[PDB]
C-alpha cells in the first residue's frame, strides 16, 4: 500500500526496456527500407536498358 | 536454495538456485519453467539491472531474496514465416533453436499444431531435431509454412 | 502521495511505446513482402536485357 516506490522502479525499468525495442524495431524497419530503395532502384535500372536495348532494336527492323 | 522472481502483474516464480549460478543460468531456469527467451527478459535487484555474465553472490543476492522481472518487447533475432494464404508472421528466434521450437512458436503465434507444420527453406524440407544454424537461417530469413497430414 | 501520477504517466509512456514497436513491426514485415516482389521483378528483368540485347547483338555485329 505503499510499494508505489519499487513499482515506480518497475514502471521506469519497462519504459526504458520498451524504448529500447521501439528503437531496435525502428532500426531494423528503415534498413529494410533501405535494402527495398535498392531493388527498386535495380528493377528501374533494368527496365531502362531492356528499353534502351529494344528502341534500338525496332530501329534495324523492316 | 530458494528465490522468487516477481513481475509487474503479481506473478511470482519460485526457483532452486545456487549462489553461484549466474545470471544467464537463472533466466535460462526461467525460460525451462515460463518459455520465456533469456535475451527478452531483464532481472533486476535493488533497483538496478542484473547482467548475465555475474554470479547471484556477486550482486549480495542470499537466499530468499527476490527478484524482478521485466519482459522485452523482442528479443535479438526474427526471422519471417509466409503461408500459402499469403500471410506473413514475425517470429523471435535464436540461432541454436530447433525446427520442432520454431514449429512450437508458430503454434503460439498462430494457433497451428506443430506436427501438422511443413517448414521450408532454400527448397528443402526442415528436419525437427536440427537448428536454425544447422541450416544458415538467418536473421529475416523467409520459412515458407505448408499444413500436411503427417501420414497421407 | 503524488507518485501515483508519476506511475500512471509512465504506464502512459510504456503503452505508447508498445503501439509504436508494433507499428515498426507492421511496416517491417509488409516491407519484406515488398522485397519479394522486387526481386522477382530484378530476376525477370535481367532475363529481359540478356534476351534483348543478344537480339541486338545478332544485328549490329
Amino acid at each position: 500500500k505503499q510499494e508505489l516506490v519499487t513499482q515506480n522502479e518497475l514502471l521506469k525499468q519497462q519504459v526504458k526496456i520498451f524504448e529500447e525495442d521501439f528503437q531496435r524495431e525502428r532500426s531494423d524497419r528503415e534498413r529494410m527500407n533501405e535494402e527495398k530503395e535498392e531493388l527498386k532502384k535495380q528493377v528501374e535500372k533494368l527496365q531502362a536498358q531492356v528499353t534502351l536495348s529494344n528502341t534500338q532494336l525496332k530501329a534495324f527492323k523492316d | 536454495m530458494q528465490i522468487f522472481v516477481k513481475t509487474l502483474t503479481g506473478k511470482t516464480i519460485t526457483l532452486e538456485v545456487e549462489p553461484s549460478d549466474t545470471i544467464e543460468n537463472v533466466k535460462a531456469k526461467i525460460q525451462d519453467k515460463e518459455g520465456i527467451p533469456p535475451d527478452q527478459q531483464r532481472l533486476i535487484f535493488a533497483g538496478k539491472q542484473l547482467e548475465d555474465g555475474r554470479t547471484l553472490s556477486d550482486y549480495n543476492i542470499q537466499k530468499e531474496s527476490t527478484l524482478h522481472l521485466v519482459l522485452r518487447l523482442r528479443g535479438g533475432m526474427q526471422i519471417f514465416v509466409k503461408t500459402l494464404t499469403g500471410k506473413t508472421i514475425t517470429l523471435e528466434v535464436e540461432p541454436s533453436d530447433t525446427i520442432e521450437n520454431v514449429k512450437a512458436k508458430i503454434q503460439d503465434k498462430e494457433g497451428i499444431p506443430p506436427d501438422q507444420q511443413r517448414l521450408i527453406f532454400a527448397g528443402k524440407q526442415l528436419e525437427d531435431g536440427r537448428t536454425l544454424s544447422d541450416y544458415n537461417i538467418q536473421k529475416e530469413s523467409t520459412l515458407h509454412l505448408v499444413l500436411r497430414l503427417r501420414g497421407g
